[PDB]
């Protein structure tokens, strides 16, 4: 019973202590519904934390660390109970234990604490977790331990309110440059995910990632055999190309677009959608980057997904098409016209997602505005496929912006 | 409005867990 366990764990006889701590650990690690609240209420947390101090009994440290790991794997309130009982400085102490298993379990427990959120993370960082954590990365580290270390690095990179301190990013990035060459799938997926959490953190973090020289090693992972690596890489480099034209161009200079045929045709619709999101962030750049997309023979695939894809991919393809018109030259838009973009583009005008309707109308407006002489021909194409009837109907749309733009388009181009 | 966009909801839903329990026999 919990009462007896707590009593025996407070004991000064460490054989009885160990048996009781192991019984608590068993309650916490037998299934996926451990009674964390009951064990917290019983008052065991201070006892487990005290057990963490027993350098003379590594078994007790390990078992207590395991129990605390599992308590900390629960809700924010339960993780915080672990933090409130002063567990963190003692885990940091155990990071320098001579016994590997004590060290590993302390790393795991800290991973759960760090994962709870940015304020916990920043407490742990302020006490100096990063350098000891990274110090375990060496040729002899067991692969299971290294997987835990890399997951902890994910947790150090991922929260955004606020993001991790710049110093911490500067310490972590060289380790990620080391780990991106590992062939263990788990380590590689977690490495690329940590990178993606850095590249989603802002232009300055993106530039830190670029300056580290790692992007040339990241881009080829878009064609890794493991789809989990492929999608993690798609996220990391996609976040990069959400930034400036120059950062996007760093990505394009690693032959990124070469990897996309196998992603636009992937059987998984979610992958098509994510690839088309990436490409829409490319077509929103300057004329050279639009041309990069064109020269890679990707537009017909984008237009096919716009026509026949699932609605999420269709939405992302509508974005890619419309974004092309921001800085695209008349000849680039003309290429799109040649590729039968208008019928499926216009077919998207009757969907329920007002954002898609707006995107399509903005694109059509820019296309017509750009075409000086061909405006009449493009209008004839829009009418041919039923697009004009759809715009006319949109004049009665609920959304202010949509019906205003429908009026604008009709008046400026279909009122001769 | 047209332009670049950040990761959209529902994309990359298979993120690494924030927390992991150590389960005996798993």
């Amino acid at each position: 019973s919990l009462e007896a366990i707590v009593q025996n764990a407070s004991s000064d006889n460490q054989g009885i202590q160990l048996s009781a701590v192991q019984a608590a650990r068993k309650l916490l690690s037998s299934d996926r519904n451990p009674p964390i609240d009951d064990l917290i209420k019983s008052g065991i947390l201070p006892i487990l934390v005290h057990c963490l101090e027993r350098d003379d009994n590594p078994s007790l440290q390990f078992e207590a660390a395991w129990a605390l790991t599992n308590i900390a794997s629960g809700t924010s309130e339960q993780t915080q109970a672990v933090v409130q009982s002063n567990a963190v400085p003692l885990f940091l102490r155990l990071l320098h234990s001579p016994h590997q298993n004590v060290c590993e379990q302390a790393v795991w427990a800290l991973g759960n604490i760090i994962g709870d959120g940015p304020q916990c993370r920043d407490y742990v960082i302020s006490l100096g977790v990063v350098k000891p954590l990274l110090s375990f990365i060496s040729p002899s580290i067991p692969i299971t331990f290294l997987r835990n270390v890399t997951w902890v690095m994910v947790n150090l990179c991922r929260h955004k309110d606020p993001p991790p301190p710049m110093e911490t990013i500067q310490e972590i990035l060289p380790a990620l440059c080391v780990l991106i060459h590992h062939t263990d799938v788990n380590i590689l997926v977690d490495t690329v995910w940590a990178l993606s959490y850095l590249t989603d953190a802002g232009n300055e973090q993106i530039q830190m990632v670029i300056d580290s020289g790692i992007v040339p090693h990241l881009v080829p992972l878009l064609s890794h055999q493991e789809v989990k690596v492929q999608t993690a890489a798609l996220r990391a480099v996609g976040n990069i190309v959400t930034g400036t034209d120059e950062q996007t161009q760093v990505v394009l200079n690693c032959d990124a677009l070469s990897h996309f045929p196998a992603l636009l045709t992937h059987p998984k619709e979610k992958i098509n959608k994510e690839a088309v999101w990436f490409l829409s962030n490319i077509t929103a750049g300057n004329q050279q980057q639009v041309q990069a997309v064109i020269d890679a023979n990707l537009v017909p695939m984008i237009i096919h997904l716009l026509d026949k894809g699932d609605f999420g991919t269709q939405k992302e393809a509508a974005w890619a098409i419309s974004n092309l018109t921001i800085s695209g030259r008349k000849d680039q838009v003309a290429y799109l016209i040649q590729q039968n973009v208008i019928p499926p583009f216009c077919n998207l005008l009757t969907v329920k997602d007002a954002q898609v309707v707006q995107v399509v109308l903005d694109g059509l407006s820019n296309i017509l505005k750009m075409a000086e002489d061909e405006a009449e021909t493009i209008g004839n194409l829009i009418e041919e496929c039923g697009g004009l009837e759809k715009i006319e109907q949109l004049q009665n749309h609920e959304n202010e912006d949509i019906y205003k733009l429908a009026y604008e388009i009709i008046d400026q181009f279909f009122s001769s | 409005c047209l332009g670049r966009r950040v990761v959209q909801p529902g994309m990359f839903a298979d993120y690494p867990p924030t927390k992991k329990a150590r389960v005996l026999l798993r």
